[PDB]
């Protein structure tokens, strides 16, 4: 009784955005730097 | 009975199994109610359409 299930029909994909990174294993560290003035 | 109905299993090994239809047609019939005269004619009172 198998059914196949992909991440993009189902609606919990809506919360996150989705990227294709090829080479991840290579990737060690990752940032990202806001700068709000208040 | 939606709850007996869920208690049921949805899942047949055969996978694909073809299924009888309604007078109507499209979407399949998915179970049987056996029941007694009394208990026929009440259940369509509370239950019409």
């Amino acid at each position: 009784a198998i059914q196949y299930v992909r991440f993009l029909e189902t609606a919990l994909a809506v919360s996150c955005v989705n990227t294709e990174f090829k080479d991840l294993s290579r990737m060690t560290d990752g940032k990202i730097q806001f700068r709000i003035s208040v | 009975l939606s709850e007996m109905v869920a208690a049921v299993s949805g899942e047949s090994v055969l996978k694909g199994v073809s299924t009888y239809t309604t007078a109507k047609g499209g979407e399949p019939v998915g179970g049987v109610f056996i029941v007694t005269d009394n208990v026929l004619r009440q259940l369509l009172t509370f239950l019409g359409e």
